[PDB]
DNA sequence: CTGACAGCTGCCTGGAGACTAGGGAGTAATCCCCTTGGCGGTTAAAAC
DNA sequence: GTTTTAACCGCCAAGGGGATTACTCCCTAGTCTCCAGGCAGCTGTCAG
């Protein structure tokens, strides 16, 4: 399968934002500290 | 705020005359104005035809005469014509 | 307005909408009372 | 078969099918009562002739499609009546 | 903008017949009613486009399409002229 | 100073109807009774479809006219059907007419 | 209870024969002019005006043309209008 | 120098722009549009006249008669569409 | 004198098939076919002029009634014949 | 015999030539009135 | 009769046409004059 057909890494979508990498940055810190969090954006494609 | 003539009033007289107590909408008396246009410019647009037709350089009575009996069938344009000529013929006498 | 979203206690603005009252409302939807802990909001916004 | 032979008969020809004196002597009769001693140009009366017979050529035409519309192959008063009722000359 | 000819509903089609006095309505008479309403407003609507491309605009006014339906021999009151 | 139309006794504008012919390009020259004659059978028109759209609109217990009753008085009328034959009235709808086939 | 079929036909022919209302949906028509108009010339701009006016003459048409079908209808000993009458009516109003 | 060979046409420019300006379409007439006038009614003529020929040909024949442009006419869509409501004398109707 | 588009239609024969003729009814059908055609656009370009509010028959108005009246090859063959003509006429 | 093309005649009319008045371009400039990608309800016309 | 969904209505925004009225101004018709060529029409001639 490897040999047959190459993916884009999941961690590209990251890499392509900067918003994406300081939410990842403030989840983590947030999960870790021990809270819950409520994500808000005006558009579903985002929410994609 | 431009003038825009119609015959909104002349319809409005014409309407008085015939029914003192009926009225007409916006709509109605649009469609009235654009029928008197349609039938102006059809009556018009004979009486050229018919001039051109005669080598004539000018419309009179008789050229209107001649688009109404063309256009209005036979009652209508009988009618017509018999309102035409006496408003005609008052207009020569009033000089 | 039926929502009663009081178990979180974190809300991230992904984008800013143009009517702070949206996003008032949206901060109101886990911060109403009934809720015992402290609310912070973080709003992302890119530069230039 | 002899219907057939009629049809591409006529069709191939340009002359024209009704008689010319009857045509004549109607369209005089028509315009006696509209006018008292009229006077006709030859031009005007084949004129008249010529329009006559295209109008009622698609007249026909336009009847026998009503009639191959109702499964028949004659053609009665009543798609005459449907063909103008539809053209909008009624 | 595309397959808005599906806009022109069977309901529609159904109460169009019954102002015209049709009592019963086959399946496919749907189909071809917006085939001949398709053409009609192809026609109308680049008479009225030409009409409003001469003057020089580029907002399609009523009085274009009153004169293009009256080119047509359509002629239709109400709407000035 | 008195008008064109109180002379010809009509309702209908003489002094316009003049402007309309001259400025309309129909002739180089416009007689002196065309307008009148144009004007006169413009008011008899109006006259008569206004006179059935009155008695339509009487008859539909209305007091003004609505498009409606201009279109009834005109389909009604067999000499107004045929100088209107090719004219669609803004929301004027149709006669009422049933086939006798269809009837029950 | 249920009405035996003909019956409700003939009712709202009866109703929408009384009423002089657009039978179509404005956002529909306006759409479908909107892409009708796009291949002949891209920017155009659609009056409120034109667009009813558009309605109407259509509607018009479309009634007139009904009328004609039930017509070839009723010839040929019929109730029910099929393409054939549509088609028919057409051809002898002169268009194709 | 004739404008018509100046335009480089065969129809009379100046017979147009004098039919123009006698006829009362407009109290003013451009320099350019009796010239667009006359190219429109040369290159229809022209149109016409080879389907007459070829019409003709098709009958063995070497003169134009009216049965030649009837077909012509009636042969050709666009044309036909042109001329939908006119009678030809002594033209006939097209073969079926 | 009477004027007739005979000549020219048959300088239009003649360039288009030089070994054909025409009769003189055919003739006749001819130049009733040019009036008609004529006639039809200048009624539209002077419809066209007074509806625009222009007391001018320019280039336009004739392109636009001949893009009205027309059918679609014939029209867009006819604009570009009418377009040569007015650039040659033009540019001299 | 018979329509159609052509050589020639007489003539009306369209091709040059001038001024020029104004109908029709440039140039603001005001203002109305939207305009449309993405969202979220909410039934009542459609759809089955 | 029972179920779908789409007009449609309301946000949400910043600006963006782009008909209109009014000013100016200048190419290009219109009117006039004069003169030579395109053309209507005639019969002679010839192919069909």
């Amino acid at each position: 399968c490897n040999m047959r057909t190459q993916f884009p890494d999941l961690r590209l979508i990251q890499y392509d934002c900067g918003k994406l990498q300081t939410l990842a940055v403030l989840l983590r810190q947030l999960k870790a500290e021990g809270h819950r969090v409520l994500i808000f954006t005006q558009m579903t494609r985002m929410l994609d | 705020k431009t003038r825009k003539e119609s015959y909104a009033i002349y319809v409005y007289k014409v309407l008085k005359q015939v029914h003192p107590d009926t009225g007409i909408s916006s709509k109605a008396m649009s469609i009235m104005n654009s029928f008197v246009n349609d039938v102006f410019e059809r009556i018009a647009g004979e009486a050229s035809r018919l001039a051109h037709y005669n080598k004539r350089s000018t419309i009179t009575s008789r050229e209107i005469q001649t688009a109404v009996r063309l256009l209005l069938p036979g009652e209508l344009a009988k009618h017509a014509v018999s309102e035409g000529t006496k408003a005609v013929t008052k207009y020569t006498s009033a000089k | 307005v039926g929502v009663n979203l009081t178990g979180a206690d974190t809300v991230v603005f992904y984008d800013s909408d143009w009517n702070p009252t949206m996003d008032a409302q949206a901060q109101d939807r886990c911060h109403r009372i009934g809720q015992t802990r402290d609310v912070h909001i973080y709003r992302l916004i890119s530069e230039r | 078969t002899v219907a057939l032979r009629e049809i591409r008969r006529y069709q191939k020809s340009t002359e024209l099918l009704i008689r010319k004196l009857p045509f004549q002597r109607l369209v005089r009769e028509i315009a006696q009562d509209f006018k008292t001693d009229l006077r006709f140009q030859s031009s005007a009366v084949m004129a008249l002739q010529e329009a006559s017979e295209a109008y009622l050529v698609a007249l026909f035409e336009d009847t026998n499609l009503c009639a191959i519309h109702a499964k028949r192959v004659t053609i009665m008063p009543k798609d005459i009546q449907l063909a103008r009722r539809i053209r909008g000359e009624r | 903008l595309r397959d808005n000819i599906q806009g022109i509903t069977k309901p529609a089609i159904r109460r169009l017949a019954r102002r015209g006095g049709v009592k019963r309505i086959s399946g496919l008479i749907y189909e071809e009613t917006r085939g001949v309403l398709k053409v009609f407003l192809e026609n109308v609507i680049r008479d009225a486009v030409t009409y409003t491309e001469h003057a020089k605009r580029k907002t399609v006014t009523a009085m274009d399409v009153v004169y293009a339906l009256k080119r047509q021999g359509r002629t239709l009151y109400g709407f000035g002229g | 100073a008195k008008t064109r139309s109180s002379r010809a006794g009509l309702q209908f504008p003489v002094g316009r109807v003049h402007r309309l012919l001259r400025k309309g390009n129909y002739a180089e020259r416009v007689g002196a009774g065309a307008p009148v004659y144009l004007a006169a059978v413009l008011e008899y028109l109006t006259a008569e479809i206004l006179e059935l759209a009155g008695n339509a609109a009487r008859d539909n217990k209305k007091t003004r006219i609505i498009p409606r009753h201009l279109q009834l008085a005109v389909r009604n009328d067999e000499e107004l059907n045929k100088l209107l034959g090719r004219v669609t009235i803004a929301q004027g709808g149709v006669l009422p007419n049933i086939q006798s086939v269809l009837l029950p």
